[PDB]
RNA sequence: AUGCCCUGACGAGUAGGCAGGCGUGGAGGUCAGUGACGAAGCCUAGACCGUAAGGUCGGGUCGAACGGCCUCUAGUGCAGA
RNA sequence: UUUUAGUGGGCCAUUUUUGGUAAGCAGAACUGGCGAUGCGGGAUGAACCGAACGUAGAGUUAAGGUGCCGGAAUACACGCU
RNA sequence: UAAUGGUUAUAUGCCGCCCGUCUUGAAACACGGACCAAGGAGUCUAACGUCUAUGCGAGUGUUUGGGUGUAAAACCCAUA
């Protein structure tokens, strides 16, 4: 695509599109990030506020695995249960035999409670839930199960 | 060098205006405001607590916010090419209602009367208001009244 | 410079970079020499797995 | 060098090529810089108001 | 397709304006005028004669 | 004959040619814009050249018609000319530059025998 | 001259045709064309113009949005017509009865809609057994949920989501962002 | 069975009854005219003879022209002219007299001519250079049927009924002078008089009030 | 039927933006395209079409290849430095 | 509502102004202009008057003119020199 | 048919200062330009914003690799 570019059509115009007056340059205000703090002070807050100083406490050797804690929420949730699964499973919901979701296996580390399973019972293995996800899954008749 | 504090250029804005100087009278701290009403701003130039910038006397707002001694009044200022709306803290001594808004509530209340006596009968009453009309035919008597007049005066230099 | 409102940029880039870039035109053909290498491979360990 | 400092001049015409704009009122303004007294006790006597108008119709 | 002038071409002064014939049949352009006589009044032409 | 058009009328017959072509070798006659700053023929000073301009366009009843009255259809041999069998009130046949002569035959005669005009009947004939 | 008020040659701003060379596109807009002009129902001109819309201002309709549509007073019935994509839901566990025209429907949606026993139409079924709009309900997707209209009108005091790369510590939480490092905002 | 013959007719007839209601709508404006004009003939005459002098009643319409160019006109008037819809030379507009615009006239009195037109202009005016303003358009009138798809809302019938509009000024002259476009005049074709067009009529020049020269004028301009 | 037709208004422009087109080297497809009975190039106060970029034809010279359209691609258009 | 170009040397006129004896000087205010703009007139001229421009035709004009160069009255009139 | 028209040369009337460039201002007593031909200047990449188009859509991304092949193509594919 050579031939859609506006070059193609500044050929035969002086300035290239780029003034008469203001004359392109190599680097008029700098290279880079120059002058964030003084000649570019209003593109930095405006546009960057936060950019320049510190902020907290720094963390030597960060293994984003002692981190690895993927949230699922339950207003999915029975999306782990496979389709044809699924509608035995809701319909004629039943203590008993409550089908069991293990979480970790879909790759979750945290329950959380966004909102309304229907009302069938389920035995949730988690390696971590919150109270509302609790609550939520106990007042459907279910279980949280705690696994590592 | 330059000068640009918040009271420059306020030698005669906020003075108090010959022979009525000294203590507020008490209309000003008994009248009552409430949110919406329509005043007027021009700051005493004797109370110097709540009050307004020199940009804002003689403009006329809204008042949005009723405190202890204060309103609070949105201001329209023209920043650049637009408009902005500016809220303002004043003290009621720096405040004053528009008859503006008086008259237009009595035409308000007049309209309401004229349709209620078209509606007990002639209705099409044509109650907007209209510009000044050109005025309609006249006939002028001549009686003690003959039209007498000279000319235009000679020139005299009475120094 | 700095202009516009848009991302900061983080490319590194201020190196002679062009003196070690590697373009593997050679995806296919070691692709094919690897499997020739499998192949043969196969050949000299009979019936090995 | 020497150069000229300040001018008003071409500026009221570029405010209106654009043709200075008011600030488009709507009803419900915000309640910014409104009493919080009064916010307050506008938050109740809402949803007080709310009730009612639930128990007038259902 | 093209505008044709009234008070030239009279088959369009009489596409518009039915009353353009009965106009022009009773005349109404040239009519008399009622032949009254009334006088101004001595005052009116002292004024107008007036220094 | 072709068809009743009104009259031809172009609105400018003359070529428009480059400024300073004359004055130069290196500045062909073909057309182009000046861009210059100063340019007395870009600020259309009077007594200056004509710039094209789409007030000078042909109108569309007329346009792209030869003074006999036909649309030009460039043409390489018979199958190409029988293209044009039911437009030959609206189409005349150019021979395109590259037929040989015994081609040209071939396409003459084709084209008396189906009544299209030729507008080159004359090229590569030896007369 | 002319002491022009408006500025001239002022184009209406306004897609009058779909910037797609999609040829079933141009088939769906000549037959809304047509009856847009031939039927005077406003329905057949709101289609067209959605029809001529662009990717970003056509949002996908959620099934779940389209069964909360069909939870409205009188409107159970009703054929929701969506100018777009129909995507799938799984938050939802109910889906009622409806017929659905749209653009396209996603494999999910489709299953889910013809397995609550409706029906999926497209554009030209919809027109043929209601050529005015009768007994239809548009929905439109949400237009400013998008990532981009996040950072649209960044500026100080308008929590308006900087335009950043990596996001943490370290990424512009700091001076113009807390009273503690210079300023906030 | 399309009814061709049934339908053209009843078309006609139709066309015909609309044709004798305009007919006795501008046979009662003439003589409405002529009593107004003989009326006012005689208070004039009749106030002579008892010694008093008849005022007349001030003028309701003026015919307004835009007698200068576009180029270094001041904002404000320039704003008034664009309001008055005269935005090129020579184009004119019929103004309902009153405070509210006898304020905007005095802001463009240099740029101007105006006055006080009189049935003559007004009919020749509207025969000649008549346009109306439908979906907007510029639509030349001569027909009474595209004048009664607008205006007759308004009871205004025919071309004579939106003169009659025009000149008594009613209460729909709003109404029907916005539906006229601003009238496209030539140069006057006797000339402006006056070798200095841009001084007041007063001091020999053409802007301002000319009051009932300005027939003149528009006459040689149309 | 980015077709055809109707109606109305409008048209200055540096810097600049956007659009619709013209042209050049090479690629995929097509015209079962042109050509030693003459391809390309070049010359031509000869002709035709286009507002123009350009396109086409006639005559001369020449001797082996080269075009139209639909797309793809760029080391793609010069009076200046 | 988003996005982005160029610009961030200005200058002239009327009016209001400051410094300066003053300046085609230096500096402000409001508007109109030139820059960025041809056309008719001011002999000539960036800015003044008039008027802003698609290609043509006819008509009428503006400003300015009408002895001759030069299109148009060595017009008519009252005086002055 | 060159009779009307086109083109061209010439004569005549009126008009017409040398382009490019910086500049508030260029015909300038500002700078480059004797002339002609050929070459000759917003490109490619990594990352990215807006918009648009297309595919699929709570998902998406086959091409790191593996399989396959008429073999740098095309076709197919698991775990990440
Ligand atoms: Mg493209
Ligand atoms: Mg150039
Ligand atoms: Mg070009
Ligand atoms: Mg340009
Ligand atoms: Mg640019
Ligand atoms: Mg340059
Ligand atoms: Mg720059
Ligand atoms: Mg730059
Ligand atoms: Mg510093
Ligand atoms: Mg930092
Ligand atoms: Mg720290
Ligand atoms: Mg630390
Ligand atoms: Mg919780
Ligand atoms: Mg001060
Ligand atoms: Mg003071
Ligand atoms: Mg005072
Ligand atoms: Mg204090
Ligand atoms: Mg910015
Ligand atoms: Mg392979
Ligand atoms: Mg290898
Ligand atoms: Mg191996
Ligand atoms: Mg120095
Ligand atoms: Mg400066
Ligand atoms: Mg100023
Ligand atoms: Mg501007
Ligand atoms: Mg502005
Ligand atoms: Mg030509
Ligand atoms: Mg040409
Ligand atoms: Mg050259
Ligand atoms: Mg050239
Ligand atoms: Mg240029
Ligand atoms: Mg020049
Ligand atoms: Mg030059
Ligand atoms: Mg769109
Ligand atoms: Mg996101
Ligand atoms: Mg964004
Ligand atoms: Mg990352
Ligand atoms: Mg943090
Ligand atoms: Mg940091
Ligand atoms: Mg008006
Ligand atoms: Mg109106
Ligand atoms: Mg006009
Ligand atoms: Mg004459
Ligand atoms: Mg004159
Ligand atoms: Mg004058
Ligand atoms: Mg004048
Ligand atoms: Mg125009
Ligand atoms: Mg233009
Ligand atoms: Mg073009
Ligand atoms: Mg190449
Ligand atoms: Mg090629
Ligand atoms: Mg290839
Ligand atoms: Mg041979
Ligand atoms: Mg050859
Ligand atoms: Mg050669
Ligand atoms: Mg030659
Ligand atoms: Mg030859
Ligand atoms: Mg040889
Ligand atoms: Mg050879
Ligand atoms: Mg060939
Ligand atoms: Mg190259
Ligand atoms: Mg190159
Ligand atoms: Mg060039
Ligand atoms: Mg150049
Ligand atoms: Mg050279
Ligand atoms: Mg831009
Ligand atoms: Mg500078
Ligand atoms: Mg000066
Ligand atoms: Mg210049
Ligand atoms: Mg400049
Ligand atoms: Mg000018
Ligand atoms: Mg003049
Ligand atoms: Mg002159
Ligand atoms: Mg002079
Ligand atoms: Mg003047
Ligand atoms: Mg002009
Ligand atoms: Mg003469
Ligand atoms: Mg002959
Ligand atoms: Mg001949
Ligand atoms: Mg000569
Ligand atoms: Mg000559
Ligand atoms: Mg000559
Ligand atoms: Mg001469
Ligand atoms: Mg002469
Ligand atoms: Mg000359
Ligand atoms: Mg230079
Ligand atoms: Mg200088
Ligand atoms: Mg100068
Ligand atoms: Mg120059
Ligand atoms: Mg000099
Ligand atoms: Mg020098
Ligand atoms: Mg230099
Ligand atoms: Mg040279
Ligand atoms: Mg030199
Ligand atoms: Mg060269
Ligand atoms: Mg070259
Ligand atoms: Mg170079
Ligand atoms: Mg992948
Ligand atoms: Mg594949």
């Amino acid at each position: 695509p050579s031939r859609f570019t506006k070059t193609r059509k500044h050929r035969g115009h002086v300035s290239a599109g780029k003034g008469r007056i203001g004359k392109h340059r190599k680097h008029p205000g700098g290279r880079g990030m120059a002058g964030g703090q003084h000649h570019h002070r209003i593109n930095m807050d405006k546009y960057h506020p936060g950019y320049f100083g510190k902020v907290g406490m720094r963390y030597f050797h960060k293994q984003q695995a002692h981190f690895w804690k993927p949230v699922l929420n339950l207003d999915k949730l029975w999306t782990l249960i496979p389709e044809d699964k699924r509608d035995q499973y809701l319909k004629s919901a039943s203590k008993e035999t409550a089908p069991v979701i293990d979480t970790l296996a879909a790759g979750y580390g945290k329950i959380l409670g966004k909102g309304r399973i229907p009302n069938v019972p389920v035995i949730v293995k988690a390696r971590f839930v919150s109270k509302l996800a609790e609550e939520k899954i106990r007042a459907a008749g279910g279980v949280v199960e705690l696994i590592a | 060098g330059k000068s640009h504090g918040y009271r420059s250029r306020t030698r005669y804005m906020f003075q108090r205006d010959f022979r009525k100087h000294g203590a507020v009278h008490l209309s000003t701290y008994l009248k009552v405001y409430k949110v919406g009403d329509i005043v007027d701003i021009k700051a005493n130039g004797s109370i110097q607590k709540g009050m307004p910038h020199k940009f804002y006397q003689g403009k006329t707002g809204v008042v949005y916010n009723v405190t202890k001694s204060s309103v609070g009044v949105i201001i329209n200022k023209m920043v650049g090419n637009r408009y902005l709306e500016k809220r303002l803290n004043l003290r009621v001594e720096h405040i004053k209602h528009s008859k503006c808004r008086q008259e237009f509530l009595e035409r308000v209340k007049a309209n309401a009367a004229k349709r209620a006596e078209a509606k007990a009968q002639g209705v099409a009453v044509q109650l907007k208001r209209q510009p000044a009309q050109p005025r309609e035919s006249r006939i002028v008597s001549t009686e003690g009244n003959v039209p007498q007049t000279l000319a235009p005066v000679p020139y005299e230099t009475f120094i | 410079a700095i202009s516009k409102n848009l991302p900061i940029l983080k490319n590194h880039f201020r190196k002679h970079w062009q003196e070690r870039v590697k373009v593997h035109f050679d995806q296919a053909g070691k692709k094919v020499s690897r499997r020739n290498a499998r192949a043969t491979r196969a050949a000299k360990i009979a019936p090995r797995p | 060098a020497k150069s000229k400092n300040h001018t008003a001049h071409n500026q009221t015409r570029k405010a209106h090529r654009n043709g200075i704009k008011k600030p488009k009122t709507y009803k419900y303004p915000s309640l910014k810089g409104v009493d919080p007294k009064f916010r307050r006790n506008h938050k109740h006597a809402l949803h007080g108001t709310a009730k009612a108008l639930a128990a007038a119709k259902k | 397709v093209l505008k044709k002038n009234p008070l030239k071409n009279k088959q369009v002064l009489l596409r518009l304006n039915p009353y353009a014939k009965v106009f022009a049949a009773e005349k109404l352009g040239s009519k008399k005028a009622e032949k009254t006589g009334t006088k101004p009044a001595a005052v009116f032409t002292e004024t107008l004669k007036h220094d | 004959a072709s068809l009743p058009h009104p009259k031809i009328v172009k609105k400018h017959t003359k070529k428009f040619k480059r400024h300073h072509s004359d004055r130069y070798h290196r500045v062909a006659e073909n057309w182009r814009k000046q861009k210059g700053i100063d340019s007395v023929v870009r600020r259309r000073f009077r007594g200056n050249i004509s710039q094209p301009k789409i007030g000078y366009g042909s109108n569309k009843k007329t346009k792209f018609l030869s003074p006999s009255g036909h649309k030009t259809f460039l043409v390489a041999n018979v199958k190409d000319l029988e293209t044009l069998t039911m437009h030959t009130k609206t189409y005349a046949a150019e021979i395109a530059h590259n037929i040989s002569a015994k081609n040209r035959v071939v396409i003459l005669a084709r084209a008396k025998a189906l009544g299209i005009k030729v507008t080159n009947p004359k090229g590569r004939l030896a007369l | 001259g002319i002491d022009h008020t408006s500025k001239q040659h002022k184009r209406s701003g306004h897609r009058t045709a779909p910037k797609s060379d999609n040829v079933y596109l141009k088939l769906l807009v000549k037959l809304y064309t047509f009856l847009a002009r031939r039927t005077d129902a406003p329905f057949n001109k709101v289609v067209l113009k959605a029809l001529f819309l662009s990717k970003i201002n056509r949002p996908p309709v959620s099934v779940s949005r389209i069964a909360r549509a069909l939870k409205q007073e009188g409107a159970a019935n009703k054929t929701v017509v969506v100018v777009g994509t129909v995507t799938d839901d799984a938050r939802i566990f109910e889906f009622p009865k409806t017929t659905v025209a749209a653009l396209r429907f996603t494999a999910g949606a489709r299953a889910k809609i013809v397995k609550a026993g409706g029906e999926c139409i497209t554009l030209d079924q919809l027109a043929v057994r209601a050529p005015k709009g009768q007994n239809t309900l548009i929905l439109r997707g949400p237009r400013n949920s998008r990532e981009a209209v996040r950072h649209f009108g960044m500026g100080p005091h308008k929590g308006k989501a900087p335009r950043i790369l990596s996001t943490g510590r370290k990424f512009e939480r700091a001076r113009g962002r807390r009273r503690s490092k210079g300023f906030k905002v | 069975a399309e009814q061709v013959a049934a339908e053209r007719a009843a078309r006609k007839a139709a066309n015909k009854e609309k044709r004798a209601i305009i007919l006795e709508r501008n046979a009662a404006y003439q003589k409405e005219y002529e009593t107004a004009e003989r009326n006012i003939i005689q208070a004039k005459r009749d106030a002579k003879a008892a010694g008093s002098y008849y005022v007349e009643a001030q003028h309701k319409l003026v015919f307004v022209v835009r007698i200068k160019g576009i180029n270094k006109i001041p904002p404000k008037p320039r704003k008034v002219l664009q309001l008055l819809r005269l935005t090129r030379i020579n184009s004119g507009t019929f103004v309902k007299v009153t405070k509210a615009t006898l304020e905007l006239l005095k802001l463009i009195e240099p740029y101007v001519a105006y006055g006080y037109p009189s049935y003559s202009t007004i009919r020749q005016l509207v025969y000649k250079r008549g346009f109306g303003k439908i979906n907007k358009q510029r639509v030349p009138l001569s027909d009474n049927a595209i004048i009664e798809a607008n205006l007759g809302k308004y009871g205004i019938l025919s071309i004579d009924d939106l003169i009659h509009e025009i000149i008594t000024v009613g209460p729909h002259f709003k109404q029907a002078n916005n539906f006229l476009w601003p009238f496209k005049l030539s140069n006057p074709s006797g000339g402006w008089g006056v070798p200095r067009k841009f001084k007041h009529f007063i001091q020999g020049g053409s802007f301002g009030n000319r009051e009932e020269f300005i027939n003149k004028l528009v006459k040689s301009m149309n």
